[PDB]
């Protein structure tokens, strides 16, 4: 098990890194693409900052 | 490992190492009553490399880690000073080749 | 996860909703000179306001 | 101190005497459980902050999962510390181990705690934030006078979580340890413990360090009262000053 | 909040009292002139011990800082037992020590045995066995046993490389 430990922990690390993306941050959606589709290129920049 | 260190093997693991140390436990203890020296003639000896046991009647000389009883001997022990500082020093007769 | 597995898991501390609301404002009855300020017949210049 | 050390190819200095030295060395070993609740802290009753920090789950669940990390290593730090032996080895009643006087690092029948003289001089050397793990709701709401800082913390969601192993179970491993140590040498650490004279387990030991065992027997008596002085000059020192620990 | 009695006094220029988080937390109440303390309800740590839940569906709860010798638990039930680490509301106490299954803390352990039911005990922290020291008695082995004993040892980890481009901004010029 103090192998796997080190094995699941990387895993898990990264999963969680994927799972992170998920999250607005403040700004109106957590999908660039939505937030590019609905707002032009001028307040677009200040969510995607 | 536990015990005595005797040698170790070395085995690979994904991400990792794993040591097979092989180690010397002693197994099955015995009494013994015995004394940190012995008077012969007025003078003590002690153990150069062991220690003193008694079965109830003898004294030999033994290794520390294992039930050897030896004779006791000349070569076996040394001398130094008289038998009466050392306190609980017994007595018995110190053997010599001839 | 739908399984935990054998073990102590710390959870939320412990909640106590509350059972009633109150609300204490000063005792005062009068209304606001709503009159004297809007229906006012005598407003001031701006430079003297 | 500047010291020259006079040198020759013909001349050596041997020593004629001795002196048993007792020093003391101070490590830890643990520091303190703790854990945090993200919903008491970031927002502390409001249920729209709340419903706000539900898509902060993943980075909480990262917070949470290190701290609880952190308080397995600490548990797992005591153990392998003082959990050497699982033999809890006790000491004769009859204390004769050739004048040599262990009582001050020996448990003390006579207090509720089976510290000895000198953990319960360290014991009270060290001042506790904490000082136990139960405060109930009660406490706090009736010291609002008084600015607890613990009470503060725990309206914030941060908690202090309690050590495994008490201070007295920490303290029966570590008289197993003196008791094995006392009684049967380096033997119980390896295997099955040997009972050996503590006079002749001494005379082992200065076989170790190179000098025969004989001069041990004609200062039997004089290396006792340097041990047995030594041990005092501890228990004074850790008595006065306040930077040992 | 919970609102008490305070004996704060306030200047009559003042109105609300702060932490040093600046959270209010004594008021002076607008209809009658005196100073009431806000308190948090919330308070108090919760802890959950379950074994497999495919092994069973129970769970003990653990409230830390509060005492059972109404309360402020969940529910009471039967089988309330107050352990040095808190109030353990769903275990059985026994009598017995075992080796350490679920560390509750303050030497408390739990375990899911036989009903099936969650118990909790002081763990046992080994054999207790003495040894028969005299001045003039040594015990020596007159036999030996070679015992080959495992240790596992991490040596590396995986080695990850993230490029910031494709995850922060993963196909999009702009961003
Ligand atoms: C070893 O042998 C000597 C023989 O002299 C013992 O010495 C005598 O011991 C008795 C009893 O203590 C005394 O009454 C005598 O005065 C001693 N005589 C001398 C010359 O010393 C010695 O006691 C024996 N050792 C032990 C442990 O019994
Ligand atoms: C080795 O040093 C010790 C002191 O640490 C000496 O023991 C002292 O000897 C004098 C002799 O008059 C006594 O007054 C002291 O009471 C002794 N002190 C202790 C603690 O025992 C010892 O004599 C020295 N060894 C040699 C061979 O000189
Ligand atoms: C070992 O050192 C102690 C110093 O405290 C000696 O004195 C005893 O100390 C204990 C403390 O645990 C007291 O309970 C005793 O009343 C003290 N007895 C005396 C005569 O002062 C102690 O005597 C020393 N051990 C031996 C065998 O002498
Ligand atoms: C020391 O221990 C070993 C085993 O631990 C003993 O060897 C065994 O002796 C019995 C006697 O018939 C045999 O049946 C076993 O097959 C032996 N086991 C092995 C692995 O060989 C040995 O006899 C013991 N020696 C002493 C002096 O006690
Ligand atoms: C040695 O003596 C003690 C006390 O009589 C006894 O308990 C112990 O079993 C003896 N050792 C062995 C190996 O029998
Ligand atoms: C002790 O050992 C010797 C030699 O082995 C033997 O002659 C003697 O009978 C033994 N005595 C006892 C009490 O075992
Ligand atoms: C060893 O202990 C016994 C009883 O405690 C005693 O009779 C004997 O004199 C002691 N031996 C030594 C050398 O002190
Ligand atoms: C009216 O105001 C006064 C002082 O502000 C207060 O004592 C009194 O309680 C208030 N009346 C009622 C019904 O609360
Ligand atoms: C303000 O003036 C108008 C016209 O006289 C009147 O109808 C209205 O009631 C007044 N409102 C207030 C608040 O005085
Ligand atoms: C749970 O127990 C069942 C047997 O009752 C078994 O099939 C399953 O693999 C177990 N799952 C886990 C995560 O232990
Ligand atoms: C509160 O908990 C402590 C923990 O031991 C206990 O000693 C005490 O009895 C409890 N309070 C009351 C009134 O029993
Ligand atoms: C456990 O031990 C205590 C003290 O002897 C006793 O009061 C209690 O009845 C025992 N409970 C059980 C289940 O054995």
């Amino acid at each position: 098990g103090k192998l796997q430990d080190v094995v699941n922990q990387n895993a898990q690390a990264l999963n969680t890194l994927v799972k992170q993306l998920s999250s607005n941050f403040g700004a109106i959606s957590s999908v660039l693409n939505d937030i590019l589709s609905r707002l032009d290129k001028c307040e677009a920049e200040v969510q995607i900052d | 490992g536990k015990g005595y260190h005797l040698m170790s093997f070395p085995q690979s693991a994904p991400h990792g190492v794993v040591f097979l140390h092989v180690t010397y436990v002693p197994a099955q203890e015995k009494n013994f009553t015995t004394a940190p020296a012995i008077c012969h003639d007025g003078k003590a000896h002690f153990p150069r490399e062991g220690v003193f046991v008694s079965n109830g009647t003898h004294w030999f000389v033994t290794q520390r880690n294992f039930y050897e009883p030896q004779i006791i001997t000349t070569d076996n022990t040394f001398v130094s000073g008289n038998c009466d500082v050392v306190i609980g020093i017994v007595n018995n007769t110190v053997y010599d080749p001839l | 996860s739908f399984t935990v597995e054998k073990g102590i898991y710390q959870t939320s501390n412990f909640r106590v909703q509350p059972t009633e609301s109150i609300v204490r404002f000063p005792n005062i009855t009068n209304l606001c000179p709503f009159g004297e300020v809007f229906n006012a017949t005598r407003f001031a210049s701006v430079y003297a306001w | 101190a500047e010291n020259s050390v006079a040198y020759s190819n013909n001349s050596i200095a041997i020593p004629t005497n001795f002196t048993i030295s007792v020093t003391t060395e101070i490590l830890p070993v643990s520091m303190t459980k703790t854990s945090v609740d993200c919903t008491m802290y970031i927002c502390g009753d409001s249920t729209e902050c709340s419903n706000l920090l539900l898509q902060y789950g993943s980075f909480c669940t990262q917070l949470n999962r290190a701290l609880t990390g952190i308080a397995v290593e600490q548990d797992k730090n005591t153990q392998e510390v003082f959990a050497q032996v699982k033999q809890i080895y006790k000491t004769p009643p009859i204390k004769d181990f050739g004048g040599f006087n262990f009582s001050q690092i020996l448990p003390d029948p006579s207090k509720p705690s089976k510290r000895s003289f000198i953990e319960d001089l360290l014991f009270n050397k060290v001042t506790l934030a904490d000082a136990g793990f139960i405060k109930q709701y009660g406490d706090c709401l009736g010291d609002i006078a008084a600015r607890d800082l613990i009470c503060a913390q725990k309206f914030n969601g941060l908690t202090v979580l309690p050590p495994l192993l008490t201070d007295e179970m920490i303290a029966q491993y570590t008289s197993a340890l003196l008791a094995g140590t006392i009684t049967s040498g380096w033997t119980f650490g390896a295997g099955a413990a040997l009972q050996i004279p503590f006079a002749m387990q001494m005379a082992y030991r200065f076989n170790g360090i190179g000098v025969t065992q004989n001069v041990l027997y004609e200062n039997q008596k004089l290396i006792a009262n340097q041990f047995n002085s030594a041990i005092g000059k501890i228990q004074d020192s850790l008595s006065s000053t306040a930077s040992a620990l | 909040g919970v609102l008490t009695e305070s004996n704060k006094k306030f200047l009559p220029f003042q109105q609300f009292g702060r932490d040093i988080a600046d959270t209010t937390d004594a008021v002076r109440d607008p209809q009658t002139l005196e100073i009431l303390d806000i308190t948090p309800c919330s308070f108090g740590g919760v802890s959950v011990i379950t074994p497999g839940t495919n092994t069973s569906n129970q769970v003990a709860v653990l409230y830390q800082d509060v005492n059972c010798t109404t309360w402020r638990v969940y529910s009471t039930g039967s089988n309330v037992f107050q352990t040095r680490a808190g109030c353990l509301i769903g275990a059985e106490h026994v009598n017995n020590s075992y080796e350490c299954d679920i560390p509750i803390g303050a030497g408390i352990c739990a375990s899911y045995q036989t009903s099936q039911s969650i118990i909790a005990y002081t763990m046992s922290l080994g054999a207790e066995n003495s040894v028969a020291y005299s001045n003039n008695s040594i015990a020596i082995p007159t036999n030996f046993t070679i015992s080959v004993t495992t240790e596992i040892l991490p040596v590396s980890m995986t080695k990850t490389s993230v490029d910031c481009t494709m995850y922060i901004c993963g196909d999009s010029t702009e961003c």
